[PDB]
């Protein structure tokens, strides 16, 4: 004959360190792909960035982070910005344009903190940021010379990173 | 991560699924060597026979053969004014000479095809694919080869090509040959997945040989593969590749070809002459995707994910 | 996360309105069904009307009128295909809304309440749909307004639990369906559930007993076919002898043959007569006779 | 339904293992020739179009019908006779015969009673087949074999 | 985070009250069921009666009387549709309350106990519902009150585990019911469980054995049809000859057909008679005869 | 965080106690089941006794004795509903406590092992259950009995398709605890009762040292039961014979009464029919049984 | 990856293997087929010399037997004596071919399998005389790894065979079974097997030979529909119950043992 069936679902999991390491792992991939074509950032630096991103994603403090090359106060291609979001679609890292004019630009990282980071007491931040690899200077936000292309989104259990790539104008 | 899949993991994968077993490869070479020895003996009885020599020209002679090898490649050098000039008739001429050369084979077992003549064995052996070469006595067996892509005559030396390859295998004892197979295996998968993807095997060997000459380390297969991929994407196949094994670099001069990978035997012959821009884009996209995967596998948190990234490069047969 | 109105209930219809009034009046042969349906629905809105009737005609029967009001407000529209079950069920609220001087909202139950396979999902979707029905009517309870819960694909939702080829969740969905009906009756709310089925026998016995009234829809007789054809063949230059011929032929030609349905006459015969003339010819009597003889009525259910 | 879950082990031709297996099999020599002929004509009908141009240039309708043929070959027979071994390895003989690469998608229907699963497995098998076969369209760059 | 009472338990009914009293008196033909339910529920709140009964008649045997009290307090009502299983189950607590001079609360188990789909939810919801019942019954433990737990759609909540199509969760919920009944019985708490079903055969065999009594309900016989019509037709101006033909027609017309239910007569037949006369005419014997001939009873399960 | 003891183990029982030995005495027709279960449990808690038995009669046969001693410490009681599976298992510890002159503690497993549905919760709840049981046994002198009142819900077959991965994992944790008790020499035994033996996982079924089947009572069993229970009701022997007839299969295909059908349904119905106005009557007692039908059984 | 950690090590011909082969009862037919099939797989030359001596003109018969993949699958119930056969079978084959044989058993993951095969081929290449690899009890990559190692041994002209012991044939991977040269099935114990099973365990129970004969009969197939006692039933149910029934107030008695077996019912077949 034939039959139908019903199913059960487990309890929805709280965002965890594994989820944070799943998204940060794909970020480090994009930084290494960028290094292969533009010599930056360093392998040792990529790990420090990945480890910082895990701490911040796990704590919920993060809002937006950007990595790439900048002239003056303006990001230039290649430059990858990842935005935290509540929402699922998960993609494979990559799609980095090569051959772009690096010129006299340098590599720089800028990070924007979430609403939760701003409300939390500073004693509370230290317990959550206990395992951070390095301390970070603040308040020098760059601009974007070209337009912005949303190409990839990485999604963990609860949360997602929406990435936009800076595209030089032609 | 690299704990989940390393250089060893790639090397063992190559023996199990990419490489042609040595016992099968030597047995395949023995079919050809029997045909060669029959040609030497018949040539001894009849000095005026046109077919002066048969030389293995393919991957099996290069030591770069794949598990998916279609058939054995050998080149036969035609001599004497009797050989017709047209492609259709030169092949027929060769087949007729071949039948006369091998009395035991049936006439129908020797079959002319579009750009070569095939000798097929009765039971369980691979067909031998014979490319006619017009020979006028030039040194190092230089002659007019028949192009398998379009049938045009190419003036080159197959024995010198073999020396070129073997010089690189002597530069990297086992690794250069292994990276050539890994790249050819990837290319064969890519040919079916990507339309407008075309990549010649001899050409892949020429590109990898340049990277070996440039100091790229072939001791690590992931690293060397990524260098071969990063070269293709960075260069975009617009940089000319030339070797000074047998002639100075100046001798080529200028060519209007879009892709320029020059025969190390003949500076006029460009292996990439048939490659178009639509072909070049498809190679670069696959080389981009392949590099994204191998790098993603380096940071992958779990082995399940790390294997899946490598499956983008090597297909479903890779299980890690 | 409470399920929303739209997922459970599709798109609600409001009364009175111009469209429902126009469609209801076009129904041919459902006069005794309209009166029956408007009596029950009108008595739920305004109980005094029947109470006054008892006083004038049967003052001694105090228990009788209480039984009419306390029944579960469920009616079942069953019968042949294309007979007007869905059309009457949809538009009947309009004639009720105008006569009772109130506005009526019709909630049409969606098939999304079956769920997509989670354990218990159907039971909680069906339950939540009755909760909305009861919320809307609880505000409205002379009644300020009336609420209609429509279930046009009723045989899919309420299936006899004795059937072997159905999941446990299908049987729990009938039970949830039952309890929701009992829940509406227990309260005084002015809400009535209407359900339509092609196969009355497929419905569950526990459902069928709670049906305050069961209305049987059948294919049109000679009178209803004559009125229906005469109404819509006007202006096509077809004489009285021709329409009489078409009425004969659109009937059962054998004890076995079922005879033409309402929808077969309106939504097949007439437009096929027009399309044969379209676009280079007028409607001809000879064309109409050819079209009827080609055409066969829709086969009926075995049950 | 995932490609891994649907299609068991994908076989890629040519390959020396299936070539050797197909030579070892006996009692199906007549079937080998026909099946290799029929499959070769279906996956690579390009040869007919060059043949048709020389002999019958005006007949477009005729060559269309050969391109539109339903490419179904049925192996009906008593179990254990060696037809499953033939079906799996026949593709290697067609690859070398047509000088083209072939991938084989094997589906096992007998390997639940749930309603819609038959349609789920059959349609999804044709969807993965057509996806792979569409990328090879133009001589075709390759062929796809659904078993 | 425990689930709420309103999430598991419908609306609570309290006794004694005038509506359940009036509803219980309306029932026809259930007098033996009312008597057995009062004996089981009465001994549950007050076990002394049977002990006093033993002294007078069978003093030497106390095993037998102890057997009546120690069994699990589960009563199943099963039978035809529209036959008073649900009405009797709801209003029986009223009659017990007056006779024992006690307050009784009725808890109707909701179908929400099955859950929305997460693993363990059904077992968690069912077990939770018993904890509420046990806790309330513990407060009232001669007990100063009783608790009645009603499971109105028994086949949905308790299904035979042998059926293949149900989920593992569904069988886990049946086991939670089994352990709940045993749990109330092991303690002396004055709580009882009543479950009604249209399909007794669908219920699990381990559920059935734990039942102290199984009461069967059927469609009314010739006499039961006469008493029910005569009381309802008061004031409708129908003589005894007409109602005799109604009793004959409400009986099975075919040797294999079922005949009218109780629900058929009170909620369908008599309303249809009234409404056809309404609003412009009195009830007519000619009309009463016609509506009955047209009407068919509700079918039965095979 | 470890779950509480009462979260998993319901109410713990100690033996020897007066209530258990009297409940065990009331059982009828399970004398063969009692002896095997009391012998197996006694050997599982105390293995020294069989060595003494061997010396008296068969001192040479070391290998024979080892087949018994080395069996896993799992016994499954399965059979018909209302057959005394749950009753025998809860009170059999007392008969083992008194024969071996040691006190025994009974740990009944709750349905809370299923949990709240967090991933990995099932595995941890069931593992913690076996951990506590091992803990108490490792310190023991005494005996620890692990009882599963409804095994078919806690360790259903993993082959079955309509169950979660958390569900199968709880079955897997259940297998590991039985082996984990078996490796160690702890004085512990696991008893589980199921209505449905076919519902249990095959891996569990092979692990059980012994499977005891409980069925509906025969002519001799029902007779012995009815006399003890109907005592002092003024029912003559000719009457109890007819009650024995009526409480059996009335058709070759029909099952006949279970033990529970006689003790918890038939007897109270006989008395309640007389209560409260009349004495128990042979005429009335015969009329109630004819109305009554035995409990149905599984296909 | 160390040779010590992977396997115990037994060299054939050794005296212990010969004497355990004599211990085996009821497996004589299996012993011959397993010896000859293993003998031809390791040493192809051996049958060819037999062929030319008895049927030299014939070549079609031997060529089917000559080329087979080097996997033998032993399948039987738990404790069926199949493991004992495989450990000692290498000795029997040795005396046939009169060449030395070395056996590597295997514990009971991809990496653990690959080394075992790689170690096996390493030693087996150098000997050129054979080498026996026994995977004593039996994710997808490990399944593949086992498939690949067999293929290597089959491609190369290697005197090496793989013995695999699995409890059931239902779930064996189709690619695995195609590669197995022969599949051996071990049924429920026969009269010869059940006697020696029962005779050792009933030692010292005071049961005369006549009694143990009647136990062998009763633990038998009976009607062709009835399957008869499995190994597990006798050792884990029958013999324990016999002891349990006597314990603790009596000795075992021929009458008591007879009552146990008659009441006992053998487990059904699949
Ligand atoms: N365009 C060309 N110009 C000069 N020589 C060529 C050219 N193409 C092929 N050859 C000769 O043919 C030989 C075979 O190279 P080919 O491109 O056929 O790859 P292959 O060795 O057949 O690899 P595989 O058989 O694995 O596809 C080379 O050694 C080379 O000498
Ligand atoms: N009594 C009628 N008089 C005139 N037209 C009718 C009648 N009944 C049905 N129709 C025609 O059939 C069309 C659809 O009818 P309706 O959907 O009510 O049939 P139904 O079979 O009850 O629907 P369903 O099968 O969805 O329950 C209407 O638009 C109308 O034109
Ligand atoms: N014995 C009876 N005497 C008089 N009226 C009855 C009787 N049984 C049922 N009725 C009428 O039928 C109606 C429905 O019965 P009720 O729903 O209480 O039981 P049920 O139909 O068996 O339960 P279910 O909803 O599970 O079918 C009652 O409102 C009552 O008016
Ligand atoms: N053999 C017996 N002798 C005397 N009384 C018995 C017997 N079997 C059952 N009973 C009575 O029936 C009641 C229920 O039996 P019990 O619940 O222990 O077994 P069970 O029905 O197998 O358990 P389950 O609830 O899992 O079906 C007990 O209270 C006991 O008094
Ligand atoms: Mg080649």
């Amino acid at each position: 004959n034939a039959s139908s069936y019903s199913y059960t679902v487990a309890e929805t999991q709280t965002f965890s360190v594994t989820h944070a390491r799943h998204m940060a792992a794909k970020v480090a991939t994009d930084l290494r792909r960028m290094q292969r074509f533009y010599g930056y950032p360093s392998d040792a630096d990529i790990e420090a960035y990945e480890e910082e991103l895990v701490v911040f994603l796990k704590a919920g403090y993060l809002g937006e982070v950007s990595y790439g090359f900048q002239k003056n106060n303006n990001w230039i291609e290649p430059t990858l910005r990842y935005t935290a979001g509540d929402l699922g679609t998960d993609d494979d890292p990559g799609k980095i344009r090569p051959g772009k004019d690096v010129s006299g630009a340098s590599f720089y990282s800028f990070m924007t903190y979430s609403s939760k980071y701003l409300n939390a007491t500073q004693s509370e931040k230290d317990t959550a940021l206990k395992d951070l690899p390095f301390k970070r200077v603040g308040a020098q936000s760059p601009g974007i010379n070209g337009y912005l292309e949303n190409d990839k989104t990485y999604s963990a259990g609860g949360r997602s990173l929406t990435r936009t790539s800076v595209r030089n104008f032609v | 991560s690299t704990e989940h899949v390393d250089h060893k993991t790639i090397a063992r994968f190559a023996e199990d699924k990419v490489n042609l077993p040595k016992v099968k490869a030597d047995d395949f070479r023995e079919q050809a060597k029997r045909l060669q020895n029959k040609l030497e003996g018949y040539l001894s009885d009849h000095p005026d026979f046109s077919l002066k020599r048969m030389i293995p020209s393919g991957s099996l002679a290069k030591g770069t053969a794949l598990r998916s090898l279609n058939d054995i490649d050998v080149a036969v050098y035609i001599s004497g004014s009797d050989a017709p000039q047209d492609l259709r008739g030169l092949l027929d001429y060769l087949a007729d000479r071949l039948r006369k050369a091998f009395p035991n084979f049936s006439p129908d077992q020797v079959k002319p095809q579009t750009y070569s003549v095939t000798v097929s064995f009765r039971g369980s052996g691979l067909d031998v694919d014979i490319v006619p070469v017009l020979y006028s006595g030039l040194p190092d067996w230089r002659g007019h080869l028949i192009s398998q892509e379009d049938g045009s005559f190419l003036e080159t030396s197959i024995p010198l090509h073999l020396d070129f390859i073997k010089a690189r295998k002597r530069a990297a004892p086992k690794h250069f040959a292994q990276v050539v197979r890994l790249a050819k295996y990837w290319a064969r998968l890519m040919k079916q997945e990507r339309p407008n993807f075309r990549f010649k095997s001899f050409m892949i060997e020429l590109i990898l040989a340049k990277l070996l000459d440039n100091g790229v380390d072939f001791s690590n297969y992931p690293e060397a593969l990524q260098a071969f991929f990063s070269y293709l994407v960075s260069t975009e196949l617009r940089e000319r590749i030339v070797f000074e094994d047998n002639y100075p670099a100046s001798k080529i001069g200028t060519l209007s070809d879009l892709v320029q990978i020059i025969d190390p035997v003949n500076p006029v012959n460009n292996v990439a002459r048939l490659y178009t821009q639509s072909n070049v884009d498809a190679i670069i996209d696959a080389a981009m995707d392949a590099g994204d995967a191998i790098d993603a596998a380096f940071y992958a948190p779990t082995k399940q994910l790390t294997v899946t990234y490598w499956q983008k490069v090597f297909g479903s047969s890779f299980q890690g | 996360v409470k399920p929303s109105l739209d997922e459970l209930f599709e798109r609600r219809i409001n009364f009175p309105d111009f469209e429902p009034q126009e469609r209801l009046a076009r129904l041919v042969g459902l006069d005794e069904h309209k009166d029956r349906l408007s009596k029950i629905l009108g008595l739920l809105v305004n109980p005094y009307g029947i109470q006054e009737w008892a006083k004038k005609y049967h003052p001694d029967a105090r228990a009788a009128v209480d039984t009419v009001l306390r029944r579960p407000p469920l009616v079942v529209l069953a019968g042949d295909v294309g007979s007007g079950k869905t059309e009457l069920a949809e538009t009947i609220g309009d004639a009720v809304a105008r006569q009772e001087d109130i506005d009526i909202t019709l909630y049409p139950l969606s098939l999304a309440t079956r769920g997509q396979g989670r354990v218990g999902e159907m039971t909680q979707l069906v339950s939540a749909a009755f909760d909305y029905t009861i919320e809307a009517a609880d505000k409205l309870k002379k009644a300020r307004g009336a609420v209609l819960l429509l279930i046009d694909q009723a045989d899919a939702l309420a299936q006899s639990r004795e059937n072997a080829q159905m999941h446990h969740e299908d049987r729990a969905g009938v039970n949830a369906f039952i309890r929701g009906i009992d829940r509406i009756a227990n309260q005084k709310l002015p809400a009535a559930v209407l359900m339509c089925t092609n196969r009355l026998k497929a419905l569950d016995p526990a459902v069928q007993r709670r049906a305050a009234e069961i209305l049987t829809f059948s294919r049109p007789n000679d009178e209803q076919r004559h009125y229906l054809l005469h109404s819509k063949l006007t202006g096509l230059g077809l004489n009285s002898t021709a329409v009489e011929e078409l009425v004969r032929l659109t009937g059962p030609r054998d004890p076995n043959s079922p005879g033409f349905t309402f929808s077969d006459i309106t939504q097949r015969l007439i437009p096929s007569i027009i399309l044969a003339a379209y676009p280079y010819n007028a409607v001809s009597v000879h064309s109409a006779l050819q079209v009827v003889n080609k055409m066969t009525p829709t086969p009926a259910f075995i049950d | 339904p995932s490609l891994d879950e649907l299609f068991e082990r994908r076989i890629n031709f040519p390959d020396f293992e299936p070539q050797e297996r197909l030579a070892r099999l006996v009692g199906l020599d007549e079937h080998k020739d026909r099946l290799s002929k029929i499959l070769g004509l279906l996956v690579n009908p390009y040869g007919i179009q060059e043949w048709a141009k020389k002999y019958h240039p005006d007949a477009r309708a005729a060559v269309d019908t050969v391109l539109r043929r339903p490419p179904l070959v049925v192996l009906a027979g008593d179990v254990g006779s060696g037809k499953t071994e033939l079906a799996e390895t026949i593709g290697d003989a067609v690859a070398r015969q047509e000088d083209i690469d072939i991938t084989l998608y094997p589906l096992s229907l007998a390997t639940q009673g749930r309603v819609g699963e038959m349609t789920q497995l059959v349609s999804a098998a044709f969807d993965y087949t057509i996806e792979a076969a569409d990328k090879l369209k133009n001589k075709a760059r390759g062929a796809v074999l659904l078993l």
